[PDB]
């Protein structure tokens, strides 16, 4: 009548009155990430590995702006992933950051290569070098 | 030696480690008020565990930032430089070691080598993200990561993705092959290889006459290192070892929630539904003690293990500084044998170094002299090589390639008084 | 960190550890010794566990300061008293020298480096092939054209100098991609 795993958990079930096989899964009991800046008043919320629909329909219901990111669902922050910041104090992961000016979800690029306007070919056997 | 070749050797050095976060209350208790009221007596273990975990996770990010800064210390590239048609210089093919795909030169930094290396292990940061995204939805089998994430144990991604370290390694590799060559003291790659080979005791004539052969040997060694991964190589084993150890540790920590520890049951629901309140508070105490002991043991093990990967990352930084960007007079440091140069690439939780070495294949027996004494009772000693006698005339030869050369002032050391066991040759004037 | 660790170790004496009172003098008249032994056992076990955890943490932390002191000794040996041919070891950049001073629970190193401020673009050549089909290569620098003459310049400062025998390296056979200048007799 039951189906167990190789550890001692419960995955299966069989109703003896209807002859139907069911499965068992635990519902969400995760955690929330909160980014806060001492100059602001509100918070920047992040539900990791969750679609915004699952949060708005099952977890809770808020009246704040929200969007979907690579890490999860972000609340109280706009989508500005095309702007890079060198120095960040709110690191979220996977090269993302939260800036305050009002929270903005931006990228993290701390190091960049210095570019020079010189050629790469050799004309007459000579190269262009800055001394 | 009378004939030589170039060989390649790979090495993997671990830099980062998966970041594990545990929820004390959700691990010891679960949605139960009596368990929390009884745990409130031990009001110091959870905060200390959280503080130790945060201190552990901070240093990994700091070390990753240090490595990222070290990889791009003095890299200076050119603006008019694209990788879609510029991938070979001086008969050296390096297309399989550069990224920068597309017009924007971004969002795809891993090359063919890094792709082949990453396609072996799936439990990377992107792997953990894709695994955790599959816990809400689907009627497939229940993965262990999802049942671990619902109890408090969760793996968080690092602050810098692998696609950024790949773009740094790509720039570091490109900076050594196009002007300005700010990775080889400002000389081309072929001339740098020639000078490194000549510094071992090889003449310049054989290097100038056999440049294409050296390039072909370098390409063959690179291809061998590339296609030598579909085997039992130790690099892939070292890469899989950390993931396997982390998985085993997480499983052993999760299995601690199904032990009675001297109580009557491993579930608080069975205890709070069959025993009276004033007596049921005895088994919960034993369960809490056992779970706190397990958590303390895991925290101690993690804190003891972190220092190893920290020192490994320090050694990797030193290797990048003293083997890739420059060559230091240190024997058997970068690689075993006559070291020429080394290249660096990214790898799951660390770096992969490819060292190129000079290996002879055929030898010839000769007679040599450590020094000579000439007319003015003046001693002459070889710089790097030996003195031979060919066609009844003293000449000089190298220590790594048999090529006789006439004795000149550019390969000898003078001494105002020669030793007592020097060959007497009072017919050589300089 | 030391202050926080000491405070956390001190706060362990105010916990009950499942007993009826956190203090030891409190339960000496309101409870019998046969019933107070079990209460004292819990406190003893908790305090011993806390002490063992603190000892383990200290023993784990000592190795870090040991490695740091070893690195400081190596730095003093190879950066202050002398300069070893190692790149990006003492500092980050063109290292010149370093000085050492005493610091609370450690040492402070002051490294001095050479930093350019203005650049000039020029045309350089990695080597030359001269009259006797012989190759000449710069030791540390480049070969440039100045006043229609082949001169030598440094890699860190622009100063044209005449080509001599103390700043070049000779080779009996020049490479295939060396600049041909059959007028520079040396
Ligand atoms: C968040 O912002 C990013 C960047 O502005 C959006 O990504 C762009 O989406 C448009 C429309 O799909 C594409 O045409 C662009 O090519 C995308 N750019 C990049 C860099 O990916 C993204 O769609 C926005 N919304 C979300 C939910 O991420
Ligand atoms: C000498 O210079 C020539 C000209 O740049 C090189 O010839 C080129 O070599 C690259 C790399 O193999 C090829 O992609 C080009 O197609 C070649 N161009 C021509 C016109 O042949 C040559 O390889 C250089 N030789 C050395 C030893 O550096
Ligand atoms: C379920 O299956 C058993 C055996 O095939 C049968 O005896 C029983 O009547 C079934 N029950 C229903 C509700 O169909
Ligand atoms: C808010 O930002 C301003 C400008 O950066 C700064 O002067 C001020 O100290 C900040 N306030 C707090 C509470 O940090
Ligand atoms: C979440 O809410 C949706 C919409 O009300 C519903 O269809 C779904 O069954 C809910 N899921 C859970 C786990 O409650
Ligand atoms: C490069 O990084 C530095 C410091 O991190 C920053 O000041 C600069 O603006 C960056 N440049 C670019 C083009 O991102
Ligand atoms: C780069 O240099 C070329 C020639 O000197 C010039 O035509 C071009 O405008 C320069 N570009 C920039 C961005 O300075
Ligand atoms: C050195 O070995 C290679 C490969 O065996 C061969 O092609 C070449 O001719 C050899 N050189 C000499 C001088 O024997
Ligand atoms: C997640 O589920 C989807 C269902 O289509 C599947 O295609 C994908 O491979 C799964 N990912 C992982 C990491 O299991």
């Amino acid at each position: 009548n039951l189906l167990y795993d190789s550890n001692g958990n419960i995955i299966g079930f069989k109703d003896f009155v209807t002859n139907k096989t069911y499965n068992i899964f635990p519902c969400y009991a995760g955690r929330v990430s909160a980014a806060f800046h001492q100059n602001a008043s509100s918070l920047a919320l992040l539900y990791r590995n969750l679609k915004c629909s699952y949060v708005l329909n099952n977890i809770s219901l808020t009246t704040q702006p929200y969007f979907d990111s690579y890490l999860g669902c972000v609340f109280n922050a706009d989508n500005l992933t095309d702007y890079s910041v060198s120095s960040c104090a709110l690191r979220m992961g996977s090269g993302f950051c939260v800036d305050y000016n009002s929270y903005r979800f931006v990228t993290f690029e701390p190091f960049n290569v210095s570019f020079v306007n010189d050629s790469i070919e050799s004309v007459g056997g000579l190269y262009e070098i800055k001394i | 030696p009378t004939n030589f070749t170039i060989v390649g050797q790979e090495e993997f050095i671990q830099t980062n480690s998966p970041k594990v976060t545990i929820d004390c209350s959700l691990f010891v208790c679960s949605n139960y008020a009596a368990c929390h009221d009884l745990l409130s007596e031990y009001g110091t273990f959870c905060d200390n565990i959280n503080s130790i975990l945060d201190e552990v996770n901070g240093l990994l990010d700091t070390t990753q930032l240090h490595v990222a800064d070290t990889l791009m210390q003095g890299v200076t590239l050119s603006s008019n430089l694209n990788t879609n048609l510029h991938f070979d210089v001086d008969n050296i093919n390096f297309k399989s070691l550069v990224g920068c795909l597309g017009p924007h030169c971004g969002s795809s930094s891993r090359s063919f080598f890094e792709d082949l290396l990453f396609d072996k292990v799936k439990l990377s940061d992107v792997g953990f993200v894709e695994a955790y995204n599959n816990c809400t939805g689907g009627s497939e089998i229940r993965d262990l990561l999802c049942v671990q994430s619902f109890n408090g144990i969760k793996v968080l991604p690092p602050i810098l993705s692998e696609s950024q370290i790949s773009g740094y390694t790509t720039a570091a590799t490109v900076a050594a092959m196009f002007p300005p060559w700010s990775a080889a003291a400002g000389i081309p790659f072929s001339l740098n290889v020639q000078y490194r080979i000549n510094g071992l005791g090889v003449t310049m004539d054989v290097l100038n006459k056999n440049q294409k052969l050296i390039a072909t040997a370098f390409n063959n060694a690179l291809l061998s290192i590339q296609n030598g991964f579909s085997a039992t190589n130790s690099a892939l084993a070292k890469i899989q070892s950390v993931v396997n150890s982390n998985a085993q540790a997480l499983n052993s920590l999760l299995q601690q929630l199904f032990n009675k520890f001297g109580a009557i049951s491993s579930s608080l629901q069975e205890i709070l539904s069959r025993l009276d309140p004033p007596e049921a508070q005895v088994q919960i105490d034993r369960l809490i003690n056992g779970r706190l002991t397990a958590l303390n043991a895991y925290v101690s093990q993690q804190l003891s293990d972190i220092s190893l990967v920290k020192f490994g990352a320090a050694l990797a930084m030193e290797k990048v500084n003293e083997c890739v960007k420059s060559q230091s007079p240190r024997i058997n440091f970068c690689g075993n044998g006559n070291h020429i140069l080394s290249l660096v690439q990214n790898a799951p939780y660390g770096l992969l170094f490819m060292h190129f070495s000079y290996k002879p294949i055929s030898f010839k027996t000769v007679l040599v002299s450590p020094g000579l004494c000439i007319s003015g009772d003046v001693g002459i000693a070889p710089k790097q090589g030996y003195f031979i006698k060919h066609n009844d005339h003293w000449m000089f030869t190298g220590s790594s390639y048999y090529y006789p050369e006439p004795i000149s002032d550019k390969n000898v050391v003078f001494m105002n008084t020669c030793s007592v066991n020097f060959t007497k040759a009072p017919l050589v004037y300089l």
